[PDB]
């Protein structure tokens, strides 16, 4: 009601991907990188005050894999229903001619948690200084994701957020300009 | 990191009830309750990091927030005698790094329904130079103390073999000429109704 | 200050 | 890629009521989109949500030491992690950036929207009040709601419907726990 | 269960000794402790699983090995200042988390081998006053002047071992508490019915199993070599 | 190709306060070794599960082979491969599709496009404080050999003879293994990271890239310094 701390854990087959993450009022505290086995915090400041054993998170994903196999056989191989994502493009601060800004692409209400997000500038893809968040949990058991893009506000350039998901018949594009 | 057990020493009667406390300086993930028999064998009683558990006559409770653990022993038996240990695994540093406490020394006094205190002069061995006195059939209330003379050796209490009931007995021996059964247990608080044969 | 996690339980077989 | 997908979710929710006074732990086992098995500290035992969650609840309720660990988890896990992150989660205070500007280039006597751009703040608890020459205006308040950026920052756009006469002063009052006195930004017609 | 072999160990100053610990309980976690007379358990080294090694309080002078999930031996080097202690091995459950302890090993290390002595076993016949009064006979066996404190006492009647009415001391007591290399003493009691002692046919024997020197140890002194021997004293029925 | 270590880049054994035995066990007599094997299961998109039974001691039944990326896992997913490398047990977690297990990084070379009739010997040049100490040969029965295989065999000899890793610490301060191939070269740090604890998975992670070198053109040199 006032403050909620969620320990989000998921496993998807046959992709064979897992995610261990801690939540606080919708905001991510940290997530465990399955590949390099390290505790990667949402913000650099958090790592100085607290710590977490990343290796232990894999032991939880190990049971999560076996549990999925039990539930699949029990439901007689019932697959997940593809939910289309809700895409919204917003700015971190009010736009200025000289001052720099960040473009936020809010990908909300979707399942399974696999999405292909690409930042487009005048029809061409951009990967310069791109930052993204891991799949966030929801009370309705769906997923939430954020994509960031640092840009210089110019009157000649246009922006597009390409979103690819199985819930969509064709790739979705969300436009933004001055 | 720091474990403190209270009381350090406890003296009970047969069929009596008493609680044993274990206090720790930090938050613990795992807690263990042990009973080391007079021979040295540690018997695992309970694994209680939180909640309440029961195992026969023994009971245990642990409060993680309050940082303490209790061990209740109902109807004290003579075999319960020994040292009770409290092992804790601190969350501050290392997993399964069990730190043992000071320990509670328990001496369960077996009730003697028919006490008959007497100090007997045992028949000397043809190969031994030692004169032996035997203080037996005395009540558990009387305490046996060591002699002031360094050459006089007195054994306080023996442990009954794991197989019939027994009576309280103390053995005193010395190589010196001045040693006699009448003055053997002079330092000890012997009862007035003790039998001394001529 | 260490973050504590909850162990996952294996389902009935 | 035409192959089907299968998802398994496990969520351990620590609900905090009035700071730390009341703590509620909610374990949730979710297959695809439907929740199967759950544990509640208010209940004290595993309760099945669906028919598939029925054998799991019976298996977990049989073992007294599994239930004892989950019951004690409100202190050893929920209350523990609260104090660990208290300095950066609960006590996080970020001053908002208040900017007052008209929505479109419009002259006097005709209608326009006054955008009170409030961005980059934590927590979400905020009170945005509109003032027309010192007096409070409650009518015609168009708010976009509370938008979570994801990077521990919030953004809100509170708009007021006005008809500027000549030299009217419009002040936007912003109340946030990070500031002792409310932030006020004025705009002259 | 958990096994610790041998029960009693003796080595001189400078020599290295390996203490064995084995378990068939399929546990991953294994521990090593040491207990001093009147003191508590001090953690030396612990292994959470095979190929894992963790430090303890009194780690210096010791070394551990973990090649298999069953065995975890402790090696005592000459670097340890006070190696004379009661070493205890433990194993924690994977599912129950319960720590289970083994029988234990008594190790004694001394600079001079002349301090080693076998026990002086003697049986003292019960008094005629006890048999006439209490109508019971109490036989007292005394093992005196021995080092180290590694003794196993057992009463034998007519060739068979008995435990009924047997009151033996749990640990051997020091003759001189001031001296460090002091000789130990052990007491025992055997209580039987009056008529049983009055029967000459009944033969009583007090067996004391001492653990001392081995064949590898060098002896120069004129007195008999204090090796792992059995010292016994006999008693006969009288009326 | 890779630049030589900086004056403060190398890990110092004096800074490590833990136990060197956790490092010694990886380069001891025991290691995962299998000839012509295929992956039975897969835990995550970047790893592979092989059914290799331990016959020397009997500590494992299934071996987990992790990689740096998804591409490396799909490459050796179906093809019959040769497995070699140092394995860990602590912090090793995975589940096989419907008991005793071990984990490792990379160390996989295809069986069909490899194997030799005669054992190829590679010369090792050990240097103490930049000055020559001793020299030995490392034998292998394959053309394309992983960097992990050669690193393990080199350290195993140095642990048995020169005593590289002991129980508490090491007689040498710093150390690095150098692999030279014609024009290209690369090195791995031998000493553990500073602290009171040594992580077996974090250290062995340097083999996730699955670097392979040709036995005919490979040259190996060891550089270590005294305290």
């Amino acid at each position: 009601e006032e403050h909620v701390i969620i320990q989000a854990e998921f496993y998807l087959n046959p992709d064979q991907s897992g995610e261990f993450m801690f939540d606080f009022d919708g905001d991510e505290i940290f997530h465990v990188d399955m590949a390099k086995k390290e505790t990667v915090w949402r913000l650099e400041e958090f790592g100085r005050f607290a710590s977490f054993e990343a290796q232990g998170a894999l032991a939880n994903i190990a049971v999560d894999k076996a549990n999925l196999e039990i539930m699949t056989k029990r439901s007689n191989y019932t697959p997940i229903t593809n939910v289309p994502p809700e895409v919204t493009v917003l700015t971190n601060s009010p736009v200025e001619l000289r001052e720099p800004n960040v473009l936020i692409c809010f990908i909300d209400k979707f399942t399974p948690p696999v999405v292909n997000v690409t930042w487009l500038r005048n029809g061409k893809p951009v990967t310069t200084g791109v930052s993204e968040t891991v799949f966030l949990p929801r009370e309705d058991h769906l997923f939430r994701k954020f994509h960031y893009l640092p840009f210089l506000p110019s009157t000649e350039d246009v922006y597009d957020c390409r979103v690819e998901h199985w819930g969509l018949d064709e790739p979705l594009l969300k436009h933004w300009e001055f | 990191i720091q474990v403190e057990q209270s009381p350090p020493d406890l003296i009970l009667q047969e069929g009596a009830n008493s609680t044993l406390r274990c206090n720790f300086s930090d938050s613990v993930n795992n807690l263990q309750w042990f009973h080391q028999n007079p021979w040295g064998q540690l018997i695992n009683l309970f694994y209680i990091p939180s909640g309440t558990k029961q195992n026969g006559r023994l009971s245990a409770t642990t409060v993680a927030t309050e940082r303490y653990s209790l061990l209740y022993i109902s109807s004290s038996q003579t075999t319960d005698s020994g040292v009770y240990f409290c092992a804790v695994d601190s969350a501050t540093s290392g997993t399964y790094k069990y730190i043992f406490g000071t320990g509670t020394r328990l001496k369960v006094l077996a009730n003697i329904q028919n006490p008959d205190p007497a100090v007997y002069q045992l028949r000397d061995s043809k190969s031994s130079d030692k004169s032996v006195c035997l203080f037996t059939d005395f009540d558990s209330q009387t305490n046996v103390s060591q002699s002031k003379d360094s050459d006089v050796y007195i054994t306080d209490k023996c442990v009954l073999d794991m197989r019939d009931f027994k009576s309280n007995s103390a053995v005193a021996w010395s190589n010196k000429s001045d040693f006699a059964c009448a003055n053997a247990f002079n330092n000890s608080i012997i009862p007035e109704d003790t039998f001394f044969p001529s | 200050p260490k973050y504590v996690k909850q162990n996952t339980l294996k389902l009935a077989t | 890629d035409t192959r089907p997908r299968f998802l398994w979710q496990l969520k351990f929710e620590c609900h905090f009521f009035n700071g730390t006074e009341r703590v509620r732990l909610l374990e949730r086992c979710i297959y695809n989109q439907e929740e199967s098995v759950r544990f509640d500290s208010d209940v004290g035992e595993y309760r099945a949500v669906t028919e598939l969650g029925r054998p799991d609840a019976e298996y977990w309720n049989s073992q007294k030491d599994l239930l004892e660990q989950r019951r004690a988890a409100v202190d050893t896990y929920c209350r523990h992690n609260y104090g660990v992150g208290e300095s950066f989660t609960v006590q996080r205070r970020v001053e908002p950036k208040v900017t007052v500007y008209p929505s479109k280039t419009q002259p006097l006597q005709h209608h326009n929207l006054l955008v009170c751009s409030v961005s980059g703040f934590y927590p979400g608890s905020i009170e945005v009040r509109w003032f027309r020459n010192g007096q409070e205006e409650k009518a015609g308040v168009v708010s976009t709601g509370l938008i979570q950026n994801g990077d521990w920052t919030f953004q809100t756009l509170v708009m007021l419907e006005t008809v500027p006469r000549s030299g009217e002063v419009y002040t936007c009052q912003v109340e946030h726990p990070s500031v002792t006195s409310p932030l006020t930004v004025e705009w002259r017609a | 269960g958990i096994t610790q072999s041998p029960k009693y160990l003796f080595r001189k100053e400078g020599q290295n000794v390996t203490l064995s610990c084995e378990q068939n309980l399929n546990h991953d976690a294994m521990y090593w402790y040491r207990q001093d007379p009147g003191q508590g358990l001090r953690l030396i080294y612990y292994s959470q699983i095979v190929n894992d090694f963790q430090k303890g309080d009194i780690a210096e002078g010791y070394s551990v090995s973990r090649e298999k999930k069953e065995s975890f031996p402790l090696t005592v080097t000459s670097a340890q200042k006070n190696p004379t202690a009661f070493y205890l091995c433990a194993s924690s459950s994977r599912s129950s988390y319960e720590q289970y302890f083994g029988p234990g090993t008594r190790l004694t290390v001394t600079e001079d081998l002349k301090n080693v002595f076998p026990p002086e076993v003697a049986v003292f016949e019960p008094s005629e006053a006890e048999i006439s009064h209490t109508q019971k006979a109490t036989l007292v066996c005394l093992a005196t002047g021995f080092y180290p404190d590694h003794v196993e006492l057992s009463w034998w009647v007519n060739g068979k071992e008995v435990h009924s009415g047997v009151c033996t001391d749990p640990q051997p007591l020091k003759e001189q508490p001031a001296l460090n290399d002091s000789r130990y003493a052990l007491s025992s009691r055997l209580r039987v019915s009056a008529t049983f002692w009055q029967d000459p046919r009944n033969h009583f024997r007090c067996q004391v199993q001492f653990y001392g020197l081995s064949e590898n140890d060098e002896w120069t002194q004129d007195r008999a070599k204090p090796v792992t021997q059995i010292v016994s004293a006999e008693a006969w029925g009288r009326a | 190709s890779q630049p030589d270590p900086k004056p403060d880049e190398l890990h110092k054994s004096s800074k490590f306060t833990g136990l060197m035995e956790n490092m010694k066990v990886l380069y001891d007599d025991n290691h995962v070794s299998a000839i012509n094997v295929k992956s039975i299961d897969q835990f995550l998109y970047f790893d592979l599960i092989y059914s290799i039974k331990d016959t020397k001691l009997g500590n494992y039944d299934n071996v987990r082979v992790e990689f740096k990326n998804k591409d490396l896992a799909d490459k050796y997913k179906d093809k019959y491969v040769d497995v070699f490398g140092a394995n860990y047990y602590y912090q090793c977690y995975f589940s096989k599709k419907t008991k005793r297990k071990t984990c490792m990084y990379g160390g996989v070379t295809e069986h069909n496009g490899n194997q030799l009739d005669k054992y190829r010997s590679i010369t090792v040049r050990v240097f103490e404080d930049g000055k020559n100490l001793l020299s030995f040969d490392v034998q292998t029965n394959k053309k394309k050999v992983t960097a992990q295989e050669l690193d393990y065999l080199t350290r195993h000899y140095l642990v048995k003879n020169k005593k590289l890793y002991e129980f508490n610490n090491s007689p040498y301060e710093t150390g690095y293994i150098k692999f030279i191939e014609n024009e290209n070269s690369f090195w791995y740090d031998m000493m553990p990271a500073p602290g009171d604890k040594f992580d077996q998975s974090k250290y062995l992670m340097m083999y996730n890239d699955n670097k392979m070198v040709d036995s005919k053109d490979v040259k190996i040199e060891v550089y270590l310094t005294t305290k």
